[PDB]
C-alpha cells in the first residue's frame, strides 16, 4: 500500500514488454509450431507411402491387372497391400505415442490452471521464477499460455545479524523476522524485505 | 525429541544416444540393394527422423535438471558451516575428476567394448553436457543452498549463516526457532553421523542403483537383440546377402530377397517404437527430477512425502550415471 | 560441350511451373544440406547428412 | 567370434600368425552451418571417426561424398564425436549456440568464420558467506 503507486508502474511496463518479447524471437510458440509441425509432416509421408512399390512392379493397382494375369496378381496385390497396411500401422502408433506426449502436457496446463489461476502457487519455480503472486492464461491455437506475475527482489544490501540477544540474562528470539544491525543499532526486520523495526 | 534422518533417492534423468542409418544395417556392402531398397519410400528417413529426436531431447532432459541456475556459484574456503559437517557432498579438489565423495561412489557402481561390439551401422552419440559439467552443475547447486539457502532459486542469492537457514526450515516445520539453536550442538552431530550412514549403504545394497542398473541394461539389450537378427534366416536360404545374389538366379533373388529387406526392416520398426516407449517413460522421470530439484532442492517443500519420509527440511542433489541422487534431510 | 551423367538435383517451381532455380546434391555439403532438408533456406543449427 | 557371432579373427592359411578383424571406417556426416541468410561458408563434422583416415581419400570416385577441395579445408580438431573439418578451435568459452557433443558448441564469431569451443555454463560467482553476516533486499 505504500508502494502500490510504483507497483502498479512496475506492473504495466512488464505486461507490455510481453507483446514485444513473443512478436520478435521466432521459437517463442515453437512448442505450438512442432505439435502442428509434427502432424503435418506425418501425415504427408503417410501419402507419399502408396507412392511407393513396396516391391511390386507398380504403385498402382489398377495397372497390375491390365499387363498382369489374375492368379499371380493375388500375389502381386499382396506385396502391395501390405505395404500400405504396415504404413499405416506405423502411423497410428506413432499418433498413440504422440497423444501420450500431449495428454501429459495437458495434465500439467490443467494443473497449472488449477494452481497458479485458482490460487497462489508456494511451489518454487512451478509457477515463474520468484515467489508467486498470480497468473493469468491466455488462449492460443492448439495450446494455452501463462503470464506468470512473480515477486523478484533487487538491490540487496549487507549486514550483520545474531541468532538472538540477552537483554534480561535471558535469551530472546524474533517471532516473525530476523535481527540486523546496521553497525551500531540493533533492529528486527522482515526476512524478505527491509524494514527495520525498534526491538520490542 | 527428534531425528534427523537423510534417505537417499535415486532417479533416471537420460538414456543413451543412438543413431542407425538406412542402408548399412539392412543391406550393407550391397550396390544391388540400394537400387532395390529405394522401392519403400520413407521407410528409414521416419527412422533417422524418430531416433535423432530421440537424441535431442536427451540433452533437453538433462538441461532442464541440472542447468537451472544461470550463476555457477563456489564455496568459500571457510569449510565450517555452524558445525555441520559437509565434506561427502563438496567436490574433492585433490582427485582429477572434481566430484564428491559420494558421487566417487556413484560413478563406480555402475558399469555401461560392449558399446563398440555393435558397429554395424549403429552409432552411439555422446552426451552434449560431459561428464564433468554436469558435476560443475551439482556443485554450483550445493553451493548456492549452503550458503544462501533458496534465496538463489529466486532472485539474487542472498548469503546467510547456516545454522539460521536451518532455524527457518525449522519454522516451516511447525516447531519454532528455538529448538534449533538450544539443541544446535546436537542437531549438527547427528545430521552427519546420518549423512555417514549415505556413503555405507549406498555400496552395501547391490541394488540400490537398480534404478539407473536397468536404464543402461535395457539398452544395451536391445541394441543387442537389434543386431542378433543380422543372422536371423527370416525363411530363405542363406542369411548372409551376397550368397543368395551368387548362388540363385537374378530374377528368384530380387523377390527371395524381399522377404530379407522387410524382414530385417520389421526388425528396425520394432526397436524405434520400443525406444519411443522408453524415451516417453524417462522423459516422465526426467520432469519429476526436475521438479525435484525446483522445489526440494531450492526451497522447503509443504508436500508430505514427496522429498522424503519425514518432515523436509532441506535436500542435496548428486550427479550420477545417467541420472540424479537426492540427498533429502527430514 | 559437356557430358551429362546420373544426378540427383532439386528444382525450384515457381507459380507459372517454370524452372526457377536449382541445386546440385553432390557439389559441397551446404547444397546437399539443402537437398536432404527440401529448402533453399537452411536455419541455423546442425543437420545430418549422408 | 564375439558376443554378437561376428568372424573377427582369422589365421591365415600360410604360416601360424594370428590377424584381427575390424570393419572399415563408417559414420554420419554432420554439417555445422549458420543460416543460409547469414554466411553460406559451413563446417563438416565426421561423427566417431579417427581423423587421420579421412585424408588419405582426398581423391576422386572413392567415397560416398563427392566433394574434394573441401576435404583440404580448415584446421581440424578432434573431438569426442569425431574431428570437426572447417572450424577452428578457440580456447575462451562462450555460451552454446550450436551443439556438437561433449561440451564442443560452436557459433559464428569474427574476417568472420565458424569457431569451435567448450561450452560456459554461465558467470563464476563467489556467494561472500559469513556466520554473522546477512544480505536483505531494499
Ligand atoms: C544505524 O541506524 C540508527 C537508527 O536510525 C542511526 O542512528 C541515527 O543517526 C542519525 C544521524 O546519524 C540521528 O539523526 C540525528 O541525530 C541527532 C543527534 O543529536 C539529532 O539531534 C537530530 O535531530 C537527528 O535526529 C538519529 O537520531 C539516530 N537515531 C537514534 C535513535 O538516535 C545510526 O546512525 C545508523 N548507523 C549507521 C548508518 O552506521
Ligand atoms: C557486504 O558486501 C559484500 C557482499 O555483498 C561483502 O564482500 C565484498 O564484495 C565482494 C564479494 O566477494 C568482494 O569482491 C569484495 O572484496 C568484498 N569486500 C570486502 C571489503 O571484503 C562485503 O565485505 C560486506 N561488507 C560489509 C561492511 O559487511
Ligand atoms: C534425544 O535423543 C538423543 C539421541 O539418543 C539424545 O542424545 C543422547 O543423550 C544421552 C543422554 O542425554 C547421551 O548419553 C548420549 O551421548 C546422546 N547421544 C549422542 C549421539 O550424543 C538426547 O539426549 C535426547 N534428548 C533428550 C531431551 O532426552
Ligand atoms: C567431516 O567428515 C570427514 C569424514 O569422516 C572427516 O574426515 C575424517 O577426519 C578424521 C579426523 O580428522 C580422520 O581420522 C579420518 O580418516 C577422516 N576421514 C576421511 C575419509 O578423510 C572430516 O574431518 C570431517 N570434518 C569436520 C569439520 O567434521
Ligand atoms: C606352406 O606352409 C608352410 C608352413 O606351414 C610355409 O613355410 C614357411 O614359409 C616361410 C616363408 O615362406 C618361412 O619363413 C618358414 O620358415 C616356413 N616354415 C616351414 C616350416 O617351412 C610356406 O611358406 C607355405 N607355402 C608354400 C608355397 O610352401
Ligand atoms: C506468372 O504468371 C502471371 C500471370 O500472367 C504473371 O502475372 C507473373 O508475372 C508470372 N510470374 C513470373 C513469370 O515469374
Ligand atoms: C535475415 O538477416 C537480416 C540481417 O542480416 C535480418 O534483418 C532479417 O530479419 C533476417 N531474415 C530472416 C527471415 O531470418
Ligand atoms: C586415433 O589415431 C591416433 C593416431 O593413429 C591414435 O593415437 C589414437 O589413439 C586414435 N584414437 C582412437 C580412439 O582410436
Ligand atoms: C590455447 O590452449 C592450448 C591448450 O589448452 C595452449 O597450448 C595454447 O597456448 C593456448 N593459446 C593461447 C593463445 O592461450
Ligand atoms: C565464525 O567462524 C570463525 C571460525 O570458525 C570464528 O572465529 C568466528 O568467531 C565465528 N563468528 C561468530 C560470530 O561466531
Amino acid at each position: 500500500y505504500e508502494n502500490q503507486k510504483l507497483i502498479a508502474n512496475q506492473f504495466n511496463s512488464a505486461i507490455g514488454k510481453i507483446q514485444d518479447s513473443l512478436s520478435s524471437t521466432p521459437s517463442a510458440l515453437g512448442k505450438l509450431q512442432d505439435v502442428v509441425n509434427h502432424n503435418a509432416q506425418a501425415l504427408n509421408t503417410l501419402v507419399k507411402q502408396l507412392s511407393s512399390k513396396f516391391g511390386a512392379i507398380s504403385s498402382v493397382l489398377n495397372d497390375i491387372f491390365s499387363r498382369l494375369d489374375p492368379p499371380e496378381a493375388e500375389v502381386q496385390i499382396d506385396r502391395l497391400i501390405t505395404g500400405r497396411l504396415q504404413s499405416l500401422q506405423t502411423y497410428v502408433t506413432q499418433q498413440l505415442i504422440r497423444a501420450a506426449e500431449i495428454r501429459a502436457s495437458a495434465n500439467l496446463a490443467a494443473t497449472k490452471m488449477s494452481e497458479c489461476v485458482l490460487g497462489q502457487s508456494k511451489r518454487v519455480d512451478f509457477c515463474g521464477k520468484g515467489y508467486h503472486l498470480m497468473s493469468f492464461p491466455q488462449s492460443a491455437p492448439h495450446g494455452v499460455v501463462f503470464l506468470h506475475v512473480t515477486y523478484v527482489p533487487a538491490q540487496e544490501k549487507n549486514f550483520t545479524t545474531a541468532p538472538a540477544i540477552c537483554h534480561d540474562g535471558k535469551a530472546h528470539f524474533p517471532r516473525e523476522g530476523v535481527f540486523v544491525s546496521n553497525g551500531t543499532h540493533w533492529f528486527v526486520t522482515q526476512r524478505n524485505f527491509y524494514e527495520p523495526q525498534i526491538i520490542t | 525429541n527428534f531425528t534427523i534422518s537423510v534417505t537417499t533417492e535415486i532417479l533416471p534423468v537420460s538414456m543413451t544416444k543412438t543413431s542407425v542409418d538406412c542402408t548399412m544395417y539392412i543391406c550393407g556392402d550391397s550396390t544391388e540393394c540400394s537400387n532395390l531398397l529405394l522401392q519403400y519410400g520413407s521407410f528409414c528417413t521416419q527412422l533417422k527422423r524418430a531416433l535423432t529426436g530421440i537424441a535431442v531431447e536427451q540433452d533437453k532432459n538433462t538441461q532442464e535438471v541440472f542447468a537451472q541456475v544461470k550463476q555457477i556459484y563456489k564455496t568459500p574456503p571457510i569449510k565450517y558451516f555452524g558445525g555441520f559437517n559437509f565434506s561427502q557432498i563438496l567436490p574433492d579438489p585433490s582427485k582429477p575428476s572434481k566430484r564428491s565423495p559420494i558421487e566417487d561412489l556413484l560413478f563406480n557402481k555402475v558399469t555401461l567394448l560392449i558399446c563398440a561390439q555393435k558397429f554395424k551401422g549403429l552409432t552411439v552419440l555422446p552426451p552434449l553436457l560431459t561428464d564433468e559439467m554436469i558435476a560443475q552443475y551439482t556443485s554450483a547447486l550445493l553451493a548456492g543452498t549452503i550458503t544462501s539457502g533458496w534465496t538463489f532459486g529466486a532472485g539474487p542469492a542472498l548469503q546467510i549463516p547456516f545454522p539460521m537457514q536451518m532455524a527457518y526450515r525449522f519454522n516451516g516445520i511447525g516447531v519454532t526457532q528455538n529448538v534449533l539453536y538450544e539443541n544446535q550442538k546436537l542437531i549438527a552431530n547427528q545430521f552427519n553421523s546420518a549423512i555417514g550412514k549415505i556413503q555405507d549403504s549406498l555400496s552395501s545394497t547391490p541394488s540400490a542403483l537398480g534404478k539407473l542398473q536397468d536404464v543402461v541394461n535395457h539398452n544395451a539389450q536391445a541394441l543387442n537383440t537389434l543386431v542378433k537378427q543380422l543372422s536371423s534366416k527370416f525363411g530363405a536360404i542363406s542369411s548372409v546377402l551376397n550368397d543368395i545374389f551368387s548362388r540363385l538366379d537374378p530374377p528368384e533373388a530380387e523377390v527371395q530377397i524381399d522377404r530379407l529387406i522387410t524382414g530385417r526392416l520389421q526388425s528396425l520398426q520394432t526397436y524405434v517404437t520400443q525406444q519411443l516407449i522408453r524415451a516417453a517413460e524417462i522423459r516422465a522421470s526426467a520432469n519429476l527430477a526436475a521438479t525435484k530439484m525446483s522445489e526440494c532442492v531450492l526451497g522447503q517443500s509443504k508436500r508430505v512425502d514427496f522429498c522424503g519420509k519425514g518432515y523436509h527440511l532441506m535436500s542435496f542433489p548428486q550427479s550420477a550415471p545417467h541420472g540424479v541422487v537426492f540427498l533429502h534431510v527430514t | 560441350v559437356g557430358y551429362l551423367q546420373p544426378r540427383t538435383f532439386l528444382l525450384k517451381y515457381n507459380e507459372n511451373g517454370t524452372i526457377t532455380d536449382a541445386v546440385d546434391c553432390a557439389l559441397d555439403p551446404l547444397s546437399e544440406t539443402k537437398c536432404t532438408l527440401k529448402s533453399f533456406t537452411v536455419e541455423k543449427g546442425i543437420y545430418q547428412t549422408s | 567370434r564375439d558376443i554378437a557371432d561376428t568372424t573377427d579373427a582369422v589365421r591365415d592359411p600360410q604360416t601360424l600368425e594370428i590377424l584381427d578383424i575390424t570393419p572399415c571406417s563408417f559414420g554420419g556426416v554432420s554439417v555445422i552451418t549458420p543460416g543460409t541468410n547469414t554466411s553460406n561458408q559451413v563446417a563438416v563434422l565426421y561423427q566417431g571417426v579417427n581423423c587421420t583416415e579421412v585424408p588419405v581419400a582426398i581423391h576422386a570416385d572413392q567415397l560416398t561424398p563427392t566433394w574434394r577441395v573441401y576435404s583440404t579445408g580448415s584446421n581440424v580438431f578432434q573431438t569426442r564425436a569425431g574431428c570437426l573439418i572447417g572450424a577452428e578451435y578457440v580456447n575462451n568459452s562462450y555460451e552454446c549456440d550450436i551443439p556438437i557433443g561433449a561440451g564442443i558448441c560452436a557459433s559464428y564469431q569474427t574476417s568472420q568464420s565458424i569457431i569451435a569451443y567448450t561450452m560456459s555454463l554461465g558467470a563464476e560467482n563467489s556467494v561472500a558467506y559469513s556466520n554473522n553476516s546477512i544480505a536483505i533486499p531494499t
